């Protein structure tokens, strides 16, 4: 939303100071305004770094010459003998006010000039009177024409005083009164003005002090031609300078609806300065371009302050986003999911995003994906073990590793492994093949290919030699070599269907009970005194009087409705007495013995026998 | 700012210990203020801090405990001097699910190139030694491919199992395989593209698997 300034490539023609005071002004003004514009636009990187020092030297030389040319009454004129000219003094004041930033200028000289002008150079009505017109008036711009020349001079001198008002505000106290009188005089007879240049300069003079309101803005806006510039018949330089003062007035008023068209018109005009009788227009246009920069109209309005109403209500969390923090991402971490209120305040626009991360229940996702293992064992000590594989993909499988991890005290029959290694597309490492014997409980088999349409599978015998009860279930695990996270696993056990161990689980609280259901007592020892004496062991905690009431079944366990009569010996629980109780037992325990309802039973146990949640 | 992290791969739920050396253009300790931001894999800062190197002799030990629920992949630590925020120094540490391996696999081809007109094919040697200095016995799968630009295409007829005895095995990629795997029969037009060797080793125990790629 901005217009690029001039690259200043063709502004190289912008003259050593020489001649009298007027000629020295002619020399300095284009160079001074050019260096000011270059400083504002920061384009010295390409115009040439060295020339700035020469420019400063020449402008300082001219400034020193004019300081030597200053009259004892702090007056500036073409000649010291010649009467001082109000327009020349105002122009020198403007040049000094522009050059104080670049070169040192005595503020006392400016204050003395202001006092001298105020004392006798003005009428009580606020009219600025020129006591001596310049000898060379062909380069003063629109002031050469006599129509409404008094108003134009009044506005120009008023602008020159106001732009230097802050410099001599303390020294001169009558300046604000003169400024107010001049503004009142300008606004009194604004309707008589017809020239666009005079109208523009009068409007700038009125706006710099703060009385541009009401129908004046409407008249100025309707005065625009093609909504780009204020032109008058005659020289186009007057139109250029009128547009310059118009855009300065707009910038002072900060009216953004008209600046882009004006700057676009100026850019397409392609005014490079120079020529004859174009000092005022060049100075104004380059000052306009410089003032446009460092105050570029854009959309930097980011001063947001955002506050969060946390559900915990511990405190108030607020943060501010500025232009320097337009790319500042602040992350907020909350451990609780609850509605929270966000307040957005301040100029600008902001973005909010909230993301939550958690664990989701599996949607019937199985561990063994894209494989199908079916491991089987069967009695023929000999056992024929046959592992059947398949690939669930659309294509034939790559090379796969069929791993085997035998049980306790079980070893492969070394006669079959010979032809398995000898066979086609089944390779077993020589190191695993030669050792064998009782030493190996772990065999690895490499598969050249795994069929994805049929089930080609192997079968070899495994013996037993250690004869230990409570055998650990084995394992079989296949996986294509290119990854490990995608595999399968099956466990083979001679007696258990899959060797998953007994696991009595309710809902999601699993636990295992790998032990006997009860003692297979044939009532051979009818002496219950020994049993009663042995029941006092530390491994016994509670003894209860129980009577079965109702018998119920479940999926993998059976529940019985107990009726507590009395707590014989503690129990680390509420005695309760007389309320229904439930006993959870493995489904296999039904075969060992089935409890009968309406019968008295004696049972004793320990702390871990009480499983569940109260 | 030379950032040093103790490890090069972290698991979620593990603390990050790192230092931030502060030296000037002449490589001498300096007292300046630093800023550090630790970025997610996507590039959103997670932690911000400000430290001073004054009276610390140019070392600023720091810490961070990785949150349990975090994204994987490369993370980044960007640190920059407070006076010059437009120059930033960084390091990358990877968050991954891993358990430490047991042995290093080294694949060094006999020549660090492949002559296009050689009729013998690529000669690669795969060697595997345990971490603490013992030789490995196992079986190693290898594969070859052509890496052009950023697209990697593998050679289906190239994967081989070459059992390693005394921790060294050798496989060769015959030039017929290399020519037939690519769809351009012109051998000369294949120049410039780079091969890549992916070696997977599994012990005869079958308990541990390690991957090494050259």
């Amino acid at each position: 939303m901005t217009e690029d300034a001039v690259d200043a490539e063709r502004l190289k023609h912008l003259v050593t100071p020489s001649g009298c005071g007027e000629q020295n002004m002619i020399g300095m003004t284009p160079t001074v305004i050019a260096v000011h514009y270059l400083d504002e636009t920061e384009q010295w990187e390409k115009f040439g770094l060295e020339k700035r020092q020469g420019a400063l030297e020449l402008i300082k030389k001219g400034y020193t010459q004019q300081l030597a040319f200053r009259q004892p009454s702090s007056a500036f004129a073409a000649f010291v003998k010649r009467a001082p000219s109000t327009w020349l003094t105002a122009y020198v004041v403007k040049v000094f006010s522009l050059a104080v930033n670049l070169i040192a200028i005595d503020s006392q000289v400016l204050c003395g000039a202001v006092k001298w002008l105020i004392l006798e150079k003005q009428k009580p009505d606020g009219v600025f009177q020129e006591d001596a017109p310049v000898i060379h008036q062909e380069m003063i711009g629109g002031l050469r024409n006599n129509n409404e020349k008094d108003m134009a001079l009044t506005a120009f001198v008023l602008i020159s005083l106001q732009e230097a008002k802050d410099i001599c505000e303390e020294q001169v106290n009558s300046l604000p009164g003169s400024i107010t009188k001049a503004g009142d005089f300008l606004e009194a007879n604004y309707m008589n003005l017809q020239r666009s240049y005079t109208v523009a300069i009068a409007g700038y003079a009125l706006a710099q002090m703060g009385r541009l309101k009401g129908p004046l803005l409407n008249k100025f806006l309707t005065t625009a031609k093609d909504k780009n510039r204020w032109e008058d018949p005659g020289k186009q330089l007057y139109n250029v300078e009128a547009t310059s003062y118009a855009l300065l007035a707009l910038l002072q008023l900060k009216d953004f609806d008209f600046v882009p068209p004006v700057v676009r018109w100026l850019n397409e005009q392609r005014y490079y300065g120079g020529g004859y009788g174009s000092t005022q227009a060049t100075f104004m246009v380059f000052q306009a371009l410089a003032q446009y920069q460092k105050d570029a109209p854009d959309h930097q309005e980011l001063n947001l302050d955002v506050s969060l109403q946390l559900p915990s209500r511990s405190s108030k969390i607020t943060h501010r986003i500025h232009w320097e923090s337009a790319s500042l991402l602040r992350s907020e971490e909350t451990k609780e999911n609850e509605g929270f209120t966000v307040t957005a305040e301040g100029k600008g626009q902001g973005t909010l995003s909230v993301v939550t991360m958690y664990h989701a229940k599996a949607k019937d996702q199985l561990t063994c994906n894209k494989f199908d293992l079916k491991v089987t064992i069967k009695p023929a000590n000999t056992m024929i073990l046959e592992i059947c594989t398949r690939y669930r993909g659309d294509q034939d499988a790559t090379m796969s590793i069929l791993d085997i991890s035998m049980m306790t005290g079980f070893a492969p029959d070394t006669d079959d492994l010979k032809q398995l290694a000898n066979g086609v597309d089944r390779y077993i490492s020589k190191y695993e093949l030669d050792k064998a014997f009782s030493d190996r409980n772990t065999l690895i088999i490499y598969l050249d290919k795994v069929s994805h349409s049929e089930d080609d599978c192997l079968a070899f015998k495994v013996h037993q030699y250690f004869n230990v009860e409570l055998i650990q279930p084995g394992a079989v695990k296949v996986y294509a070599y290119y990854n490990l996270e995608e595999s399968c696993t099956r466990f083979y056990h001679p007696e258990k269907e899959d060797g998953k161990l007994n696991k009595l689980c309710r809902d999601e609280l699993c636990r295992c009970a790998e032990e006997n259901c009860f003692i297979q007592k044939s009532d051979d020892k009818v002496t219950l005194e020994e049993r009663l004496d042995k029941a006092c062991e530390p491994g016994v905690d509670y003894v209860y009087k129980t009577r079965l009431v109702k018998v119920q079944l479940s999926n993998d366990f059976d529940e019985y409705i107990m009726a507590i009569e009395q707590t014989i010996k503690s129990g680390s629980d509420e005695v309760q007495v007389g309320q229904q109780r439930t006993f959870i037992s493995p489904i296999k325990c039904r075969e060992a013995l089935k409890l009968e309802e309406k019968k008295h039973y004696l049972m004793w146990g320990l702390s871990s026998d009480f499983w569940g949640e109260k | 700012l030379f950032i040093q992290t103790d490890k090069t791969i972290y698991t979620p739920g593990s603390t990050v210990l790192y230092r931030i050396f502060t030296v000037n253009h002449k490589l001498l300790p300096v007292g300046r203020t630093v800023m550090v931001n630790i970025e997610n894999p996507e590039g959103i800062p997670v932690k911000q801090d400000s430290l001073s190197s004054q009276n610390q002799l140019g070392v600023l030990p720091l810490s961070w405990d990785i949150p349990e629920l975090v994204n994987m992949g490369q993370w980044k630590i960007r640190a920059y001097y407070e006076n010059s925020p437009q120059q930033v120094f960084s390091t990358e540490f990877e968050v991954k699910e891993y358990v430490l391996p047991s042995f290093e696999v080294i694949v060094e081809p006999t020549e660090k190139f492949y002559y296009i007109y050689n009729e013998k094919g690529l000669e690669v040697t795969i060697t595997a030694r345990f971490l603490y200095g013992k030789k490995v016995e196992g079986t190693a799968f290898v594969i070859f491919g052509i890496q052009d630009g950023e697209q990697r295409i593998s050679l289906p007829e190239s994967l081989k199992r070459i059992p390693i005895e005394d921790g060294s095995g050798e496989v060769v990629l015959s030039r017929k395989v290399l020519l037939d795997g690519v769809q351009n029969p012109r051998a000369e037009d294949l120049v410039g593209k780079s091969l890549y060797v992916s070696a997977t080793v599994i012990l005869h125990s079958g308990s541990d698997m390690v991957q090494a790629e050259r």
